[PDB]
């Protein structure tokens, strides 16, 4: 029993700050109604969209 | 040509409400599952005190 | 360990620096998008010059906002979109050379060629742009900073202060041919903004993978 | 630009509740482990009295 | 057996007043919700934050 | 006895060295997985070269991160995934020849 | 271990009587529906508002 | 001119319900976090009694 480090809790923390991030990303789409808010969601999707909107 | 392009752009850009709400709920549960197990993960080191005395 | 957990802060402080830049270019897209409707409307020949020059008022006001976003967007005390944020090195890693570079190009109206920025000389007699296009004051007709072709550039009766910049949109009011010409210039600017946005969305996607790997 | 900077400042300034509560519990146990052994550390010198008589 | 000094207990006292200090520092963050309360927690973090808040 | 209890530390110091490597390749999988979506999208012919080259920006950024993981993943002061961690001998045992070898191949782009 | 003073609890008390005050101030706005209840929330906002209401 | 001034005065004076309810909930949690840790802060001095005996 090692006390100075709780690897079980430290590992669970990373999974905690990995579903919260995904939920935050999902709620951005739900609020805005758009798949592509940032350019990192779809580079070609962002490029095609702007050409499309312009047209 | 505006309808055909508006529909074309909506598929590329707009989100599917059904397929996204269902995915949001999943990660909204996976974080509570990790939340629930994090509480127990902290309790486990607390049991060495009864051995140390 | 204390390096990877700190290099995970640097990776996330670079994610914030990059979200700010693409968040700003999110609006240069909307301004460029609106700026393209005021060239399909100005190209129609039912408009008169009294109304093409009427559209030019918003042309110069949109092009002056594209320039504002470039010179005002600032993370920490760094101007990101004014062409000075080059070779930005994020130490994503606990050792030497575990870095990532980044260079955001200048994304103002002058660079996208959807406008031009005149600056006022010391006396304020002549508005001067980079490359040096002159615009002298009270030159008689309606009063303002006239150009070498009697085309009014700025509407002012007094003299502008020192180092006051004015931004003038691309020409859509001189003719219907000119407004059509501006259409390709604007639609190309949308292309070189989309290129910059996903040059920054690509880095942000990478930095999201770098964070999971540093955390693991 | 306020959201992008508010989020940027929160990462720099705000604490992670999960990663900090888990660390607080650790030092809250390490002090009880030292507390438990301090009591025994004082008992050890008490055994020379039975030898001195 | 040396009686005038209990080095075993004297050493344990220092470790006692080293996890209590860490727990106190951890509880400051938990109560306030801020990583940087004093300027000694992050000098550059304090400097960047204030610029950020001001902005 | 003092050999088996110490050779049990070596066995566990090799478990840590191996968890680090596969922990790193856990992400080369995700990058390669994302890198495969930016080839089913680039293969469609509704894209133009202005947009295929637009996808190539993330192509080169993902492929440059796969290389980073190989050259940066380091247990102790050993680069594991750069092809230099070969013939790693763990003394799992208290005597001669009670070892296990291991060779991790180069896993960069 | 100093007993006569609990600085950890004394520090937490101040943070306790600093989020309660903020919540009370936030609930004043929510109940009334006005940003500026007192003149200390916005001096110029109070001044401009009254001119505006009068007009 | 009344609509243009009524809207002008509402922006200056009226509160944003969304941006204020979200802020109220934050401080309503930060006080419970301090409430939770205050309880533990009082328990910490209680451990010297087992050492004093």
């Amino acid at each position: 029993m090692r006390i100075n480090h709780n690897i079980a809790a430290l590992n669970t923390s990373r999974q905690l700050n990995a579903g919260s991030n995904a939920a935050s990303k999902n709620m951005e789409k739900l609020s805005s109604g758009l798949r592509i808010n940032r350019a990192g969601d779809d580079a070609a999707g962002l490029a095609i969209s702007e050409k499309m909107r312009s047209q | 040509s505006s309808e055909n392009l508006t529909s074309a752009e909506s598929r590329i850009r707009d989100v599917d409400m059904a397929s996204e709400m269902m995915e949001y709920t999943k990660n909204n549960i996976l974080t509570q599952a990790s939340q629930a197990m994090l509480a127990q993960a902290n309790q486990q080191p607390q049991q060495v005190l009864q051995l140390l005395k | 360990i204390r390096g990877l957990d700190m290099a995970s802060k640097n990776a996330q402080d670079g994610i914030s620096l990059i979200q700010t830049s693409e968040g700003a270019l999110n609006e240069t897209h909307s301004i460029l998008q609106r700026m393209s409707e005021l060239a399909t409307q100005a190209a129609n020949d039912t408009n008169t010059d009294s109304d093409r020059s009427e559209l030019q008022k918003e042309m110069d006001q949109l092009a002056s906002e594209v320039t504002r976003i470039s010179t005002d967007t600032e993370f920490n005390t760094k101007k990101l979109l004014d062409g000075t944020a080059q070779n930005l090195t994020f130490q994503i890693g606990a050792n030497e050379g575990q870095t990532m570079s980044l260079s955001i190009n200048k994304m103002d109206s002058e660079s996208l060629k959807v406008g031009t920025t005149y600056t006022a000389n010391d006396d304020g007699s002549k508005l001067v742009t980079a490359d040096g296009k002159e615009a002298t004051l009270v030159t008689k007709g309606p009063n303002g900073y006239y150009d070498d072709a009697d085309k009014l550039v700025y509407q002012a009766d007094s003299a502008l202060a020192k180092d006051t910049k004015v931004t003038k949109g691309i020409d859509i009011s001189s003719s219907a041919k000119a407004a059509s010409s501006a259409l390709t210039t604007i639609k190309t600017a949308i292309d070189t903004v989309s290129s910059e946005r996903a040059k920054l969305g690509a880095v942000q996607n990478r930095l999201e993978h770098t964070i999971n790997n540093l955390g693991t």
